[PDB]
């Protein structure tokens, strides 16, 4: 499970790096779906079986289905931006690259100084997550239903046709 | 833990607002009626405000591993409910001119009020994250409720992307905090440290990213650049709600987080918050010096006033009257912002389509709307911390709290920013009383005018006699 | 040579045998769909290539292999090649959890039917990619409509299966087939059974719920073999979830499982031959207004009966 | 253990043989043989699928631990499903889920 | 025997890559893509934190994180569709009218 | 004053008017250059010349071509559909993809050698298409055919009417989505074709009616096949009704779809089942009886 975790993490990192630099929207969505599958494999390596199952069920099965739906609705063939390639010229991307590298260095320095006994990877089943979800986390579930209802109402109101 | 009928009695405003959300949704599904759905929403909000009495009779106790209900939660629930009721009252005459569906506005207002109540009662990272999101997403819908208007669509896009970024920042911060600690409750964020090792690197980084997200949601410098654009582009009742209820609820849950956490008295977080408060006060006052639009001016005003609140927050562990200062300041700032954005909403209603400009043109307002001009200039005086006003009492509380804890840089910043605020607030007031070149009538417009007049009378009366407000804020004390 | 390595090799060979049989059964059930449509339509079907037409599938396989492999010039090559790959492998991995016999299972996962839901979402991705990459307006529009159909029925596929999951108290497939040791789940979860059958027909793009015009050669064959493998997978899943799977009074467990699965394959073919195709709007209205509340009420009543019977 | 690692190896070989079979089929197909704006309804239905899918995942987590949660959990999931059905009734009754107006 | 620091470092790398993609891309769809990457990285970090402590809390907040991600992607794609409807381009530099 | 007066049987790049007397009726020489030019016209085939308006002004007005090639037996023709999503807002049908010069051939064949060309006018009709031509030529010739001739012609017209109606019902049921009644109705059509083959010697285009009668007498044994078909048919018709025509999915696909009243049928010249579905009881076999239809 160690080798699976590192290979899935490397694949997720490489796919995300390909996503943020690609110019084709559908290719970028495909690489991010690959990254989501890799992060689900990371979840399965750590014993969070329900989290990986919902990563492919919802994150890599519903949300980016919606993204691919919107992309093919717009018929994005790379117009007025693919003719530019502005983010590939140094003068746009080096500055944010130093910004993100400095933030990553600071977060990594903070991460390396924590008590670490290691992750045993004992599988936490979905039954225990469901017990905690309807035990100590009842109001979280009810208000999350209300939150998704709010998002539904907002997206319906904005994304109509008329 | 578990859920008890007594815990259900302490759950009363949350359950009442959620039941109102479901009832209003089913009423919209039955037939789209603007007056009936607005009446149902204000009836539910008033029912929650009344059920605060039964919550107080029930006492103070921990309803969930997530929620903790006490006097402080009651006070901030009341403030958020009053802001939501004022938002509905101002929104009805504005929505009278909206050609699309007018009924989803009150549904989103009720859901955001539910998120505000959850933030008021939050005692957990889960409840804090969910309450922040439950405030933010209906505000995404309400800010861009007039999406055919170009400015409102711009404000909605900016608010949505920036608040999603801030929510992800906050989530990563909670992830680092939970990785360090292992407990998500507020009382255990740094409990497993000892012997002067409170400045744990991963815990400090997680609280820093949480500070990034919350300081976005509180318009604290340098996470403040969204505030004038989103305040201007949004509808004026939405500007009222976003200026009052969201800021009050998020600051209250920040107050509980920094009061209950054992890492809240860390000196590094204290110095970082001092830097943020200094920069927030000075920058928010300086950017409003040369503003001709009232919405951006009130956005920079909100930045400066949240800086004053943060100054009151920094002295939480050192001082003893810090929470009571925050409560008095929040009541005064709520009433002043309600009056100012209510005058803006009453003079910007009905919504005259997505094509006509929504410019305020506050100059010479007294010679055709005298009562609104008097209310508005009372608000402009109250935001300046001038006596006879409740805003002065809040400023006096912030100054006393800063003097007690010897936060002299913050006291000097408060005074300098107060002088700059004096300049631009007084410029707005005298422009209201100048002469203009050129120059509704239902009971709901009258209700909005009655609301802003009642806010003006409350500001004046509690500025000349603040003892009832001080007593009812000191009655609202959380568990120690 | 060690007994642990012998057991590992035996389990690997078992999984290989299962995989070869389901792929072969999908191809020969394309042929069997032709023959069964011939039977139901008062004719013979293909019965000249070999004995009884048994060598017909080899003839279409050779024709598919020795055809001009063609990719459109103004299309995306990677996505065009990728869509049949997904449409094959997604429902193959969905079959990878079905227990065909006690001891004959590929992976006894603790997620199980969640893994089936993941694979169904990836099948929706296959349809979307096939429609977009063809660079054709007709195929793009058809993929939009077909994907909206599959979304409108995957919105309640899992909620239909939650009655069986609630009764079994587990996500495991073997626990689900062991929970039906006395009564098959088609009796208590009848509404879950009909909603899952409707959703399984709809997400497999089968009649009467049916972007392939730009595909040719081995890619079209991969698409069709993946579709019939999905038929095999959905039939075996409903056998395991509602008809006990391998349990039966007299016959060996494989005999019962294969008879029930073949009966549901024949029911697929009969549904194709009998029912007319409804309109788009009525299909999506049936998916949203009817099946989703039915699954929710079924889950609520199932939970109430389960908690009432827990003394 | 032995049975668990054997099943893991069997699943890995299943994945490898399936991927290799599809790749070999496509390679054999390539090598052999001679040569010579949409409406907003799609977004609305996909968004509705996403929202009701995450509410479905909540019901998925509840359904596998019904007996351990008791009647209290049934009451809470009943409130959840009631809000679900109220949202569904709201969507249907305003013509959001009608493909044709 | 997987260190918590390695999982947190992977999550931080994904978070900063998502933030870089959110900043350097003017296309609104790529910014929404970056937002999805950052919130998924935050959810992964919480899953790592919950798996290190052996608690279901990490997966519960993962569930809340992806509920937020789903609803935010819904609202963001609705706003993107509206932007493409009324101005036919997804360049956000055109959407800069409020300033000063 | 015509709103859009363009060519309807020939392409717009056609020189001459073919039904004029000074036009050469025969085929001109095939040239591959004309084929390549018309292929270029197809590849580079402007929603203004066809009378269409609103050329994607709502940013959703999608254009598709429904023809000209069709997977159906009704023939080849093209409709350009403009849609708001799935809703049809404008349609320009382009016909003439099946023009055979039948009238120009009528000026080029004799009165007797034109009957095969009358057969292929409506190729599902056969003797029904023969009938008005031979009746009109008998009007020109002064021929009053005997009653047995009228009986024979009515028999063959009714047999071909049953054949065409079976094809139409099967095709409609296949269009809705049920795919078995087409096989069964074509078996019934094979029974009708067995009888027609025995009588005339040909299946679909018998060319059997003549000026003043029919080609031959009835063969010895036709009544046995007619009795077999009359016993075979009604049970199969009831089976078709119960299996597909009373299906509620078919009713939902069919009822209330593309409806019009008596006024719209009258103003558009709609005749047959479409006219009589509006309550207008106008059938030629009763209103203006021909060929001894009064005796049935
Ligand atoms: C070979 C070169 C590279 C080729 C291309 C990449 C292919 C994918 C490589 C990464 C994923 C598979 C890694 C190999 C896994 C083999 C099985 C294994 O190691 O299982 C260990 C463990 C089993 O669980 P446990 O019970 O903890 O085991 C302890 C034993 N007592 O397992 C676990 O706990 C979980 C195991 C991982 C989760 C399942 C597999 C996820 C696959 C995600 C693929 C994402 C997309 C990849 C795209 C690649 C191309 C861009
Ligand atoms: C075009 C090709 C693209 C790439 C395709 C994939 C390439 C790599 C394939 C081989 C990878 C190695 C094999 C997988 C690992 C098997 C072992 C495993 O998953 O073990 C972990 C867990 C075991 O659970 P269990 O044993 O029941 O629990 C008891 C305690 N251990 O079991 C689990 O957690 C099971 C759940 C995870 C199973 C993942 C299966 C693959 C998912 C990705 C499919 C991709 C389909 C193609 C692309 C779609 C569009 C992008
Ligand atoms: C012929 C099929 C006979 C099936 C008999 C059967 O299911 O027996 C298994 C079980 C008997 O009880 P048990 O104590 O488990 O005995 C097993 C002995 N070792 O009995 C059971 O578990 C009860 C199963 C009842 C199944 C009823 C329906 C069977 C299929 C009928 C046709 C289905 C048509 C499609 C679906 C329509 C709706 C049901
Ligand atoms: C108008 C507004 C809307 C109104 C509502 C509309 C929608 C209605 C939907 C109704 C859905 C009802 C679902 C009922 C399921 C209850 C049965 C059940 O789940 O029982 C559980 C129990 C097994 O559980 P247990 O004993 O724990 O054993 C598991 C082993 N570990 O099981 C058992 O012990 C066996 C119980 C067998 C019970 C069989 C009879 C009831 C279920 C079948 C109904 C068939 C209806 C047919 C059509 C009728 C006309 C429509
Ligand atoms: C629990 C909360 C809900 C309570 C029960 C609500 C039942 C349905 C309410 C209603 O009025 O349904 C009729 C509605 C008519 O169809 P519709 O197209 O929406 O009408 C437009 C103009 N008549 O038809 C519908 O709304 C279609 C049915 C939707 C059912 C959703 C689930 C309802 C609860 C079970
Ligand atoms: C292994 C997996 C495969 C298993 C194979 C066996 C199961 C196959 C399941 C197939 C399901 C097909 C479902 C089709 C639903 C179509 C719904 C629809 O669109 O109905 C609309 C129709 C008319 O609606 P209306 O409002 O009147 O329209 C007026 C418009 N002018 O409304 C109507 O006509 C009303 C009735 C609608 C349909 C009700 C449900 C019928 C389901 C199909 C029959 C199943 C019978 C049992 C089969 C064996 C089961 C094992
Ligand atoms: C047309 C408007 C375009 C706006 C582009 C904005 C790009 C901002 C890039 C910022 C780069 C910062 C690089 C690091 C600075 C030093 C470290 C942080 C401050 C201490
Ligand atoms: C805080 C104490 C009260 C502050 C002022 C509140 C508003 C009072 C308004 C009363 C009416 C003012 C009339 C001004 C008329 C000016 C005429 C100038 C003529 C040259
Ligand atoms: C621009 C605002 C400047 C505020 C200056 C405040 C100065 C405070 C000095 C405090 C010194 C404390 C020494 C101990
Ligand atoms: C649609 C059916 C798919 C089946 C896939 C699995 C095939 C596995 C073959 C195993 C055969 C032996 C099973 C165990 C012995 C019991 C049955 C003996 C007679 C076959």
């Amino acid at each position: 499970m160690e080798f699976a975790f590192y290979i899935c993490g490397l694949i997720a990192i490489l796919a995300t790096l390909r996503v943020i630099t690609h110019t084709n929207p559908v290719h970028a969505l495909l690489y991010l779906i690959i990254s989501l599958l890799a992060i689900s494999g990371v979840f399965f390596s750590l014993g969070a079986y329900f989290a990986g199952a919902l990563e492919i069920i919802v994150y890599a099965g519903a949300i980016m289905v919606l993204f691919v739906f919107v992309v093919m609705m717009l018929n994005l063939g790379g117009s007025e931006i693919e003719q530019e390639r502005q983010w590939l010229k140094p003068q746009v991307w080096i500055g944010p690259a130093i910004l993100s590298a400095i933030m990553l260095v600071v977060i990594v320095y903070a991460i390396l100084g924590v008590n670490d006994q290691g992750i045993d990877g004992t599988p936490i089943s979905a039954k225990a997550v469901g017990i905690t979800l309807f035990g100590p986390y009842v109001l979280a579930v009810e208000l999350a239903s209300m939150l998704l209802l709010a998002g539904l109402v907002v997206a319906f109101h904005v994304g109509r046709e008329e | 833990m578990t859920i008890t009928p007594q815990n259900l009695i302490a759950l009363l405003p949350l359950l009442i607002v959620g039941l109102t959300v479901v009832v209003v949704m089913l009423s919209i599904a039955w037939r789209r009626n603007h007056f009936l759905n607005a009446t149902l929403s204000v009836i539910g909000l008033n029912a929650a405000l009344v059920s605060l009495w039964f919550v107080g009779q029930a006492g103070a106790m921990d309803v969930t591993p997530l929620m903790r209900v006490d006097g402080f939660a009651m006070l901030y629930t009341g403030l958020v409910l009053l802001a939501s009721l004022a938002t509905c009252t101002f929104a009805y005459p504005w929505l009278e001119g909206y050609n699309d569906n007018k009924d989803e506005f009150y549904l989103l207002v009720l859901i955001a009020a539910l998120g505000g109540i959850l933030l008021a009662n939050a005692n957990h990272l889960a409840s804090l994250f969910l309450g922040i999101e439950l405030i933010s997403l209906p505000l995404f819908g309400l800010v861009g409720y007039a999406f055919r208007q170009k400015r409102s669509l711009e404000a909605s896009i900016k608010y949505t992307i920036l608040s999603a970024a801030a929510s992800s920042f906050l989530l990563f911060g909670m992830a680092l905090v939970y990785a360090q600690s292992g407990d998500l409750s507020f009382v255990a964020l740094g409990k497993n440290l000892g012997d002067g090792m409170l400045n744990e690197p991963l815990l400090l980084a997680g609280f820093g990213l949480m500070i990034v997200g919350l300081g976005f949601k509180l318009s604290l410098v340098p996470f403040h650049l969204w505030t004038p654009d989103v305040y201007q582009g949004a509808p004026a009742p939405v500007s009222t709600f976003l200026a009052t209820a969201s800021k009050i609820a998020i600051f209250g849950v920040v107050m509980r987080l920094f009061l209950y956490a054992p890492v809240g008295d860390s000196e590094a977080i204290r110095v970082v918050l001092a830097i943020i408060a200094f920069a927030s006060i000075i920058f928010g006052n300086l950017m409003a010096l040369s503003q001709t639009n009232i919405k951006r001016l009130l956005g920079y005003s909100s930045i400066s006033h949240l800086g004053y609140l943060l100054v009151a927050l920094i002295a939480l562990q050192t001082g003893e009257m810090s929470m009571e200062a925050v409560g008095v300041y929040l009541a005064g700032y709520l009433f002043s912002s309600l009056g100012a954005f209510g005058v803006v909403s009453l003079m910007s209603s009905p919504y005259r389509g997505p094509d006509a400009d929504s410019l305020f043109s506050y100059r010479g307002l007294f010679w055709h709307r005298p009562i609104l001009a008097a209310v508005m200039t009372v608000m402009m005086l109250s935001l300046a911390g001038i006596p006879m006003t409740l805003g002065f009492i809040g400023k006096f509380y912030v100054l006393a709290v800063g003097v007690q804890a010897h936060l002299w840089w913050l006291v000097g910043a408060v005074v300098v920013g107060s002088a700059i605020g004096l300049y631009y607030y007084l410029r707005v007031a005298v422009s209201l009383y100048l002469h203009a070149p050129e120059q509704p009538s239902n009971w709901q417009y009258s209700a909005g005018g009655i609301v802003v007049l009642i806010s003006a009378l409350l500001v004046l009366v509690l500025g000349v006699w603040p003892q009832p407000l001080i007593s009812i804020v000191r009655l609202a004390m959380p568990l120690m | 040579i060690s007994p642990e390595l012998i057991e590992i090799l035996l389990t690997i060979l078992k999984a290989v045998v299962i995989l070869l049989v389901v792929v072969t059964c999908g191809a020969f059930m394309s042929f069997g769909e032709r023959r069964l449509l011939g039977l139901f339509q008062n004719r013979y079907g293909p019965n000249r290539v070999g004995w009884g037409g048994s060598l017909q599938l080899v003839a279409d396989m050779i024709k598919m292999f020795f055809k001009e492999d063609w990719i459109p010039k103004f299309s995306d090559r990677v996505i065009f090649t990728l869509a049949p790959m997904i449409a094959f492998t997604s429902l193959l991995l969905a079959f990878a959890i079905v227990p065909v016999s006690p001891g004959w299972v590929v992976a006894d996962l603790n997620i199980g039917i969640l893994f089936f839901l993941m694979m169904a979402g990836l099948a929706v991705y296959a349809v979307l990619f096939a429609g977009w990459s063809s660079n054709n307006k007709y195929s793009l529009l058809g993929a939009m409509r077909a994907s909206a159909q599959t979304l409108s029925y995957e919105v309640f596929l899992g909620l239909s299966l939650m009655g069986v999951v609630a009764q079994a108290g587990s996500f495991n497939m073997t626990d689900i087939v062991n929970s039906q040791a006395h009564v098959w789940n088609v009796i208590p979860q009848f509404f879950g059974f009909i909603t899952f059958a409707i959703a399984g027909v709809a997400v497999c793009h089968r009649h009467p719920f049916d972007y392939h015009i730009e595909y040719s050669g081995m890619k079209f064959g991969l698409f069709f073999v993946g579709e019939y493998i999905g038929i095999v997978t959905i039939s075996a899943l409903m056998v395991t979830l509602f008809f006990g799977g391998w349990q039966g009074p007299l016959l060996p467990p494989f005999i019962w499982f294969a008879l029930k699965t073949a009966f549901f394959m024949m029911m697929f073919i009969l549904i194709r031959a009998s029912l007319p195709r409804p309109r788009y709007d009525q299909v999506m209205s049936f998916g949203w207004k009817i099946c989703l509340p039915l699954t929710l009420i079924n889950l609520l009543v199932t939970a109430a009966v389960i908690l009432w019977q827990a003394q | 253990s032995t049975e668990v690692i054997a099943h893991h190896w069997a699943f890995a070989i299943f994945l490898i043989v399936a991927i290799g079979l599809c790749c070999l089929m496509l390679v054999g197909g390539w090598f052999l043989g001679g040569r010579a704006r949409l409406s907003a309804k799609f977004y609305l239905v996909a968004m509705f699928f996403v929202i009701f899918d995450v509410e479905a995942l909540y019901l998925f987590a509840w359904s596998t631990s019904i007996r351990e949660s008791g009647w209290v959990g049934f009451v809470e999931a009943a409130i959840f499903i009631f809000v679900l059905l109220a949202g569904l009734v709201y969507l249907v009754r305003i013509g959001a889920l009608d493909w044709t107006p | 025997m997987i260190p918590l620091q390695h999982g947190l470092i992977l999550a931080a790398i994904l978070f900063v890559l998502g933030l870089t993609g959110l900043v350097i891309r003017r296309n609104l769809l790529f910014m929404l893509i970056g937002l999805e990457i950052m919130i998924n990285a935050s959810a992964l970090a919480f899953v790592v934190a919950g798996s290190y402590w052996g608690q279901t809390d990490g997966q519960v907040m993962y569930i809340l994180a992806i509920s937020l991600a789903a609803a935010e992607a819904s609202i963001g794609l609705a706003l993107l569709l509206q932007l493409h409807r009324r101005r036919q381009n997804l360049n956000i530099d055109s959407v800069s009218e409020m300033r000063g | 004053g015509h709103p859009n007066l363009r060519r309807i049987m020939m392409p717009q790049t056609w020189k001459g008017h073919p039904l004029r007397k000074d036009y050469p009726a025969r085929a001109t020489e095939f040239s591959p250059f004309e084929l390549t030019k018309a292929k270029q016209d197809l590849e580079m085939e402007k929603p203004e010349e066809w009378g269409m308006k609103r050329g994607t002004e709502n940013e959703d007005f999608m254009f598709l071509n429904l023809g000209p090639n069709h997977p159906s037996a009704h023939g080849a023709f093209r409709i350009v559909l403009q849609l708001d999503g799935e809703e049809i807002v404008d349609c320009v049908p382009d016909i003439g993809y099946h023009h055979r010069g039948a009238e120009k051939m009528g000026e080029r064949q004799s009165w007797h050698s034109y009957i095969p060309y009358t057969d292929r006018i409506e190729y599902l009709g056969g003797c029904v298409n023969e009938m008005p031509y031979v009746l009109a030529v008998e009007k020109l010739a002064g021929i009053t055919v005997p009653d047995r001739v009228n009986v024979i012609r009515v028999m063959l017209s009714e047999l071909f009417r049953i054949n065409s109606h079976l094809l139409y019902i099967s095709t409609f049921i296949q269009d809705v989505g049920a795919m078995t009644p087409v096989f069964f109705a074509f078996t019934d059509r094979q029974k009708i074709y067995d009888l027609v083959e025995a009588i005339t010697g040909f299946r679909m285009h018998p060319a059997w009616f003549r000026i003043g009668g029919v080609a031959h007498d009835l063969p010895r044994g036709w009544d046995r096949l007619l009795r077999e078909f009359l016993d075979w048919m009604p049970k199969r018709l009831a089976s078709y009704e119960k299996a597909a025509l009373q299906n509620t999915i078919l009713k939902g696909r069919s009822q209330g779809v593309a409806a019009y009243g008596a006024k719209e049928a009258l103003e558009w010249g709609t005749t047959g089942a479409g006219l009589r579905a509006t309550g207008i009881d106008f059938d030629v076999r009763k209103a203006r009886p021909y060929s001894g239809y009064e005796n049935f």
